[PDB]
């Protein structure tokens, strides 16, 4: 069968987020 | 690029039977010489045997270093050549024998054997997340093909390289997993809204089609001296550049040849030795002589080339004059090549090939009087005056050497024999060995 | 069809091959001519043991430098693990020198003197020597006129630790050189420019000689912390010994600050980020083979430490790519055992010796372990070969297709003489 | 197929059980009273008795020292420390040649250790720092202790940390699914790998899978060590392996040779005894052979007779090629072998004589089959007719030219027409030396 | 304890002498000498009283005479808690300090400083830990019971000690020491319960032992100059320290001396081959031995009207007239065939070989006609040749089977003249070939 | 010899203002969608939309309104040439040094 994929955790982490049509940035 | 004195010579001039041609390859002459270079090359190219000393002997321009660069031509790439000279060994952070272990590394070439995997396609999209101080970083890279996707997990090296040439969810990048190295070919998407802080004007490349992940086998050789130089320490790496690299223990040493054993028996790597070659090697000490005697006996060592221009000289360190400048135990385990002086018509056949390498017309009675100069004078000599006489017809607006050129060029550009004549008429003018000069014209 | 396999030996087999050589003090001869005729026994079974499978003689483990160490272990919801690792080595010294030259006292001048070299008589001082420092802040740029007397003052690892990239004023004798100014550009520069890629000669040749996946050569053979120092009798030689051996400043900034707690202090807290402790200043390795000193026993040298195990590794790919079923025969237990781990860990169908029947009618079974009526094999396999034709033959009668027999061989050793 | 370099052909001194040396045995032919020399000198070293016994192996050029050397070396085996040394190499511009020489003697000495090592080991199920009250207090940590839970084949264990342990917990760049190894003899972390209880084909980062490891997650395994007193004595003059910041800052900073003192070798001779009194460790005594012992200058010999006089001192192997030549650093001394009296009078010299024509054609013949060659009987003859008439190392070297003028014919087999060619294509020491002297401009 | 094999100078065990100082004709592993023997005693009550300071003693005479067998006579009649310490002459001659800098180390090195100090600690047996953890372990409370042979006790324990406890895991049964004012906690072993193992201890668990220090004025000085630390002691690279700390560190110790506080140990420098120095260390010698902290300093040398290095003249020692002027001068003699036997037994029962009378009479014999030192290295290369045979006793064969095998001076030198071609000469010409 | 095309942007600050997306997520602050930063020089005055990740470029060389910056093309990373000479005198104490407004327009290709 096929494997679970490896947990992530990004807590208390800023994020970029790269798209097609816009960018985003979060932070804190 | 720029024109060198042993620009002319690409190979050895042999046939498959191992004999020379009388013009091949830039090397005119010199049959004997050329013939036990290529069984050396023969030797080398065999990889069976290890440590032997080849001696390099005969008069001043001759056509010695001549020989060790028709070697290097021929011995092909991925095969390491070691040039020195005799006064690189003398250093104030490195000992004569810390020195001479490392040229003797630098000639062994380790050739790895890596598997590889190639990623191409069109980014869709790209989350970073990082820590508020920017140490940490993780995060996901969204990747697609024609008929494929995958969403993979990124660290921090891929983040590294992904922020430096910034790819902007539409570009098509190439990732190799194991040099780790992130390219941009081009973009596809063609996004309409762009917020112009840059004057990007990125290539339209299509989208690739097919296998996303691609196995690959590659090859890079290594030298023996970089792995001791980056297992030494934590920033060697950096040493192999800035040269930082003191005393390197003998520990180090034992486990990397045991290594390098090991990484033989896997079929992971395989040993490639090469060329050390020592020009001038009258200047070095008894010490090193010493070292170089026990040196050769072991299971990685090159071929060791050494050239010799000298008599019955002195030999340094000692107070006795020996045959070479070197010692008889040197001189016991080597094989020596005799290099012998030339006739008139290969001085003009070298002169021939020195003016097509510069690209430079030559006339004929130019070409005889360069020749018979050449022959009364040294050889090298002949060759200077060739760019000079150039440069003295280009000034009268004709591109052809003449006599008048070549003759106004040794009229004002003046020989060894000339300046010890013209010394030895004015010694008042010159200061002496004991410090006296007469200064003053009356 | 009897078919001999010949592997020379491996580096480490001729190790312990010749250690067995030199410990029976030069009675090869003898060794091997009562070894052909089968106490000496017990000494020609170290050498099949060694021929064998290197691990026999000795088995391979973690490889790890040498601890010179005196710590805190046990002799045998939570648990506690607390850093405890001394030097063996100790260095006894009197509380009469402690006392009377380092600490400050009543009837000394410790501290006096200190300050009478330190402040008084420096010449950074603004309140005496204020031509100086203005002066010097002509010359630098400084802002301020008691840096000098700060950085005089203050040792050279918490000067790089909290060291700030500050403006200065234009209107000085300071400069930017040629070097900086190429360096200052091409700090966050994109590839394919001319300056970045003139600048970047070093990360190149990493990339184009493959060096993020390079194996270790060199590590360690003792590891040893600095040499403990005691004094009988005082608090304050602990409290100073643990201050300097772990100093809260250095020891931050060669370590990171957790992610969770970065976000607790910036936000549950309001601490600003300048306000941070200095931290992540720990050079980078090479690689991740490349960050510490012990290497992990891998499932790739041990089919190469073995030459019969990596000729027989070699031989079972075409046998299964032909699809046939293979006898294993054997002479001890202990290599059955590693076999059997082998055979698991390459996911092999294999039996191990109401067996019989199910060897026959399953064809899915491929290689049977055996140790000295099987119809339905068509291979068998001779691991540790013996020309006893008594054995040999009872071998063969236990085994319609075309029947092969497989010998493996070492060159150089008992076996071959054998 | 293997590579050769002037030796490999020696496997040993070939003695019989009664030390009688046989004449064509081990790769060795002839010098049978010098064999039996190193033989019983082979027999001492195994006694383990005895400490600063010299020996002198004094000879002409190409007569058979070296070959002892490794004889020696390859009788006594890998598990007896083997130091070859040049006599140039002592001269370092780091340290003075004292100390070398001082760290040759120290690293001539093996210790086989067995030390057993306490392990805690599994993979990384959760990762939970808890906070200090004042973080920005100047005294302290950030963090207070951290929770990792590991697991493994039958067991889950939950560990309480130190800050000084998650740091190079960190340092190692671990994460949640990690397989990781913790020493607790010194606080050292090892990151396998990620485990295979997950997905592999995701990752960027050539990383290795592997699998939960057996067993429990605390054990105390038994590891054999085998080290040098020079290793115990350089690892603890520049200290590295603690988790403090002296030796954490050790790593960083670029290596040098030091003075190392009396008092840390006392120290650790101290502490490698009460090892070996509790019955743990076990002392083998080696060989340091010095190749030639006439570059050395009186300095080093005058503090050769106080090195050889300590309660430690391993066996020292010397080899000379000299006369009665004057001893460097001096000017009027003439002594044998160009090694001071003062020296000579502690050796025990061993001669080593010149070889015939026969001998001479056999080393030819087992140079030959070691490098895989194939020679007829009038080219061997012809050979060893050079080989009296101009050197040994000459006729063998002159084996590989000849292999390579035979195989450019299409040929397997050397003949005398092609070491009539080698003879005219290379030259010797003689005859090079002949038209040094009748030539023009100093050739 | 003091791992060693064997050693040339092993059966010396001190000098051999009657309460009056007067030398037995064999004791303590010495033989002959007497003259020698009863100077070195002299030197020796000399040390001993400790009123004098930086005399020089040399000891000159010809080679294998019994001159650094002297001087470890005397290193090991001083016994331990009194300096002894050996150079030899190339010893300074070193790239990170000067000459002057490493002969006052070697100085500073030789006197001693003894300070007896009382600290009290607690060594037993445990019997049972209890510890009681809240819910976020903030605070701890414990109890521990551990007991003597003759008492037994309970306590109460605190936050620090209970820390103290976790780390360095402490169970049942095992013996542990427990210093109160450093938190310094050792595990002496585990006791007599099989179910390193050490007894129990006895008598009171409070216990004050007095220690015995004894620090050299090197140690003090490289502590004191705050530009290294103490593990100079052990790496090696102190510097070039100042010399105005050392004024500090001999006052602070005048003024330990003058309060009661610490005693000065005097002891004694030997250096070997003492003619291998230059005229500036000499030079230095002359004015470093007229301080109050001045060892007395030993030395050797064999050398006879030779060149002084540094200079162009020859002086009697290679030692200059000046250094010569301030030094008694003790001489060693040659040996005879008895003192030579006697040697030879000595040194064959150190390294257990039985002789019979007649190879100790061929022993004899070559010693005499060659040297001391090459029978004695005869006497144990022969008994693996005998042990080759299988006998236990060393016979005659034996020794001259080692005496054909292994050379000596003389046949060496004649063997060496007599093909001299062979061989590489000061002009540096061999011959190899054997034909023409 | 080297030569080189430097596209920069570059002038006095007018205007510095982070925009938020139409649709923030949750458990952050300050979801930034782009960056609104004017620029003013001499006879010249232009408005930018930059990409987010100059917010954290602005914050880290501390830039307000009124200093005169420097963008350049391809790399963003914004450096503080200093503060407007128009703003020289509006405390009597101050440090920040003061520099002329830039010449020319606020975009310029030069070789
Ligand atoms: N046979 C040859 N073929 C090509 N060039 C030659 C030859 N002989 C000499 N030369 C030229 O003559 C010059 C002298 O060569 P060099 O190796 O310096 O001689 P030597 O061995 O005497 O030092 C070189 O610049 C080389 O280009
Ligand atoms: N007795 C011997 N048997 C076989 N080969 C020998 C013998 N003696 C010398 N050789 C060979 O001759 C060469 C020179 O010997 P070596 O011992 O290295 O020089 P030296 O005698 O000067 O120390 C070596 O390559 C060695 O293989
Ligand atoms: N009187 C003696 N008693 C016992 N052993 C002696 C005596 N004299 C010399 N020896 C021994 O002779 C050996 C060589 O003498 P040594 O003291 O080294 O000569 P030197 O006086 O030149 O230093 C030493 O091992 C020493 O133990």
């Amino acid at each position: 069968f096929v494997k679970p994929r490896r947990p992530y955790n990004s807590e208390g982490m800023t994020r970029i987020l790269r798209r097609y049509e816009e960018d985003l940035f979060c932070t804190f | 690029s720029l024109i060198a004195a042993h620009s002319h010579i690409t190979g050895l001039g042999l046939d498959e039977n191992l004999q020379p041609r009388p013009t091949s390859e830039g090397m005119v002459g010199q049959l004997q010489a050329r013939r036990a270079a290529g069984v050396i090359l023969k030797m080398v190219q065999n990889g069976t045997i290890a440590g032997r000393a080849v001696l390099v002997a005969g008069p001043p321009s001759t056509g010695k270093t001549a020989l060790a660069m028709g070697v290097s031509q021929s011995l092909g790439k991925d095969v390491p050549f070691t040039a020195i000279a005799g006064s690189e060994i003398f250093s104030l952070e490195l000992s004569k024998t810390e020195a001479l272990t490392q040229a003797f590394r630098k000639s062994i070439g380790i050739k790895i054997k890596e598997e590889t995997e190639l990623i191409e396609g069109e980014v869709v999209e790209i989350q970073i997340d990082r820590s508020i101080t920017g140490g940490h970083k993780q995060g996901k890279l969204t990747i697609k093909t024609t008929d494929m996707e995958t969403i993979y997990e990124l660290g921090n090296k891929m983040i590294d390289g992904l922020t430096k040439e910034k790819v902007l969810a539409g570009d098509v990048i190439s990732i190799d997993k194991a040099s780790g190295k992130i390219t941009k070919l081009g973009r596809s998407f063609a996004r309409s809204r762009d917020y112009d802080a840059m004057g990007a004007d990125t290539r339209f490349v299509q989208c690739p089609e097919g296998e996303l992940q691609k196995r690959k086998t590659v090859v890079h050789t290594v030298s023996l001296h970089e792995i001791d130089v980056i297992n030494s320490r934590t920033q060697g790496f950096l040493a192999l550049f800035t040269g930082d690299t003191g005393e390197i223990r003998s520990e180090v040493r034992d486990q990397i040849n045991t290594k390098v054993a090991e990484w033989k028996e896997e079929g992971k790597a395989e040993i490639v030795p090469g060329v050390l070659f020592i020009d001038e090697v009258h200047m070095l000490d008894i010490e090193c002589f010493s070292f170089i005697n026990r040196a050769l006996e072991d299971e990685f060592a090159p071929i060791v080339m050494m050239a010799t221009n000298r008599g019955v000289s002195k030999t340094r360190g000692t107070n006795y004059k020996s045959p070479h400048g070197l010692p008889l135990d040197l001189l016991d385990r080597s094989i020596i090549i005799t290099t012998k002086s030339y006739n008139e018509q290969e001085i003009k056949t070298i002169l021939s090939i020195r003016a097509q390498e510069e690209e430079v017309e030559l006339s004929s009675d130019a070409l005889d009087l360069l020749t018979k100069t050449g022959v009364e004078t040294s050889l090298r000599y002949s060759s200077n005056l060739i760019s000079v006489a150039q440069q003295i017809a280009m000034k009268r607006k004709n591109n052809t050497v003449e006599v008048e050129d070549v003759k106004r060029a040794y009229l004002l550009f003046l020989d060894s024999a000339r300046s010890v004549k013209y010394v030895q008429e004015n010694e008042s003018q010159y200061i002496d060995d004991q410090g006296n000069v007469q200064i003053s014209i009356a | 069809i009897e078919i001999d396999v010949l592997c020379d030996l491996t580096q480490r087999q001729a190790k312990l091959y010749q250690v067995l050589k030199s410990q029976i003090s030069t009675n090869y001869d003898a060794i091997e001519n009562a070894a052909t005729n089968d106490n000496l026994i017990n000494a020609v079974m170290q050498f099949r043991k060694v021929c064998n499978h290197p691990d026999l003689f000795e088995r391979a483990d973690v490889d790890s430098p040498f601890s010179f160490t005196t710590f805190g272990k046990t002799t045998s919801k939570f648990t506690d693990l607390i850093y405890s690792s001394r030097n063996p080595i100790k260095y006894s010294l009197p509380r009469l020198i402690y006392e009377d030259l380092i600490l400050p006292n009543y009837n000394n001048d410790v501290d006096i003197a200190n300050k009478l070299k330190n402040v008084k008589f420096n010449i950074f001082n603004p309140s005496t020597n204020y031509e100086l420092c203005l002066f010097l802040s002509k010359l630098t740029g400084e802002p301020s006129l008691n840096e000098f007397f700060r950085v005089s003052t203050t040792p050279l690892l918490k000067r790089v630790i909290e060291r700030t990239n500050g403006p200065k004023n234009t209107d000085s004798l300071s400069f930017k050189t040629i070097t900086q100014e190429l360096l200052e550009v091409t700090r966050n520069a994109p590839s394919e420019g001319v300056m970045a890629s003139l600048l970047n000669v070093e990360k190149h040749a990493y990339e184009r000689e493959y060096l993020n996946c390079i194996q270790r050569g060199y590590h360690p053979n003792v590891s040893a912390p600095p040499v403990t120092i005691e004094v009988l009798g005082s608090s304050h030689v602990t409290n100073s010994i643990n201050n300097e051996l772990f100093d809260p400043l250095i020891s931050q900034a060669l370590s990171d600050i957790p992610a969770i707690t970065q976000y607790n202090m910036h936000v549950k807290k309001g601490i600003p980020v300048e306000d941070f402790p200095k931290t992540g200043l720990f050079p980078e390795p090479l690689n991740k083979n490349f960050s510490s000193n012990i290497s992990m026993p891998s499932m790739d040298r041990f089919i190469t430490e073995s030459a019969k195990l990596r000729k027989l590794d070699e031989l079972l790919v075409k046998l299964k790519s032909e699809g046939h079923r293979v006898l294993i025969y054997f002479q001890m237990t202990k290599m059955m055992d590693l076999m059997e781990e082998y055979l698991t860990y390459r996911q092999y169908n294999h039996i191990r010796l109401d067996l019989v029947h199910d060897w026959q009618t399953n064809p899915e079974i491929f290689v049977f372990l055996l140790s000295t009526n099987l119809t339905a094999a068509d291979t068998v396999i001779f691991y540790d070969s013996d020309w006893n034709p008594t054995i040999d033959s009872q071998a063969m009668d236990r085994a319609t297709r075309q029947v092969t027999v497989y010998r493996l061989l070492v060159r150089g050793t008992i076996e071959e003489r054998m | 197929v293997t590579r050769t370099a002037a030796h490999t052909h020696i496997k040993g001194l070939g003695l019989d059980e009664s030390g009688v040396a046989k004449r064509v045995e081990g790769g060795f032919v002839g010098q049978i009273e010098a064999r039996e020399a190193c033989g019983v000198i082979v027999d001492l070293i195994k006694a383990k008795k005895m400490s600063g016994r010299a020996i002198l192996l004094a000879g002409g050029p190409s007569t058979g020292k070296t070959a002892l050397a490794l004889a020696i070396s390859q009788e006594l085996g890998p598990k007896v420390p083997f130091c070859p040394l040049v006599g140039s190499e002592l001269y370092s511009v780091e340290v003075k040649k004292t100390e070398t020489l001082m760290e040759n003697f120290r690293r001539a000495i093996g210790l086989r250790i067995k030390e057993t090592k306490e392990v805690y080991e599994g993979e990384v199920t959760e990762l939970t720092p808890e906070d200090a009250e004042n973080p920005l207090g100047g005294y302290g940590k950030t963090i207070s202790h951290v929770i990792v839970g590991l697991k493994s084949a039958k067991g889950t264990k939950t560990l309480r940390l130190d800050p000084t342990i998650y740091e190079s917990i960190q340092r190692e760049k671990v994460s949640i699914g990690d397989v990781i190894y913790i020493e607790a003899n010194t606080g050292a972390v090892k990151r396998v790998g990620r485990s295979d209880a997950y997905a592999t084909e995701f990752d960027l980062e050539t990383e290795e899978y592997v699998p939960l490891p057996k067993g429990e997650v605390h054990k105390k395994k038994e590891i054999v060590q085998d080290v040098t007193l020079h290793d115990l004595d350089v690892a603890n003059a520049r200290p590295q392996g603690g988790q403090d910041v002296i030796s954490m800052m050790g790593q960083l900073l670029k290596p040098k040779k030091t003075e190392i003192t009396e008092k840390l070798r006392q120290e650790v001779n101290k502490v490698v005894a009460k090892y070996i009194d509790q019955g743990v460790a076990e002392l083998i005594p080696g060989v340091l052979f010095i190749d030639e012992v006439n570059m050395l200058d009186i300095e080093i010999f005058t503090y050769l007779n106080k090195a050889l006089e300590s309660n430690i001192a391993p066996v020292v192997v010397l080899a000379s090629n000299r006369g009665m030549t004057t001893v460097r650093g001096t000017e009027d001394v003439i002594s044998p072998h160009g090694v001071p009296p003062d020296l000579i009078d502690r050796l025990l010299i061993v001669r080593t004589l010149p070889y015939d024509k026969d001998e001479i054609r056999t080393i030819i013949e087992r140079r030959a089959t070691v490098e895989r060659l194939q020679v007829e009987s009038s080219a061997l003859d012809l050979l060893a007719t050079m080989g009296t008439e101009t050197s040994l190392r000459y006729a063998l070297q002159l084996l590989a030219p000849c292999g390579i003028l035979a195989q450019t014919s299409n040929r397997k087999e050397i003949v005398v027409n092609d070491v009539n060619e080698a003879k005219l294509l290379f030259l010797d020491a003689k005859r090079s030396t002949k038209i040094l002297e009748t030539s023009a401009n100093y050739l």
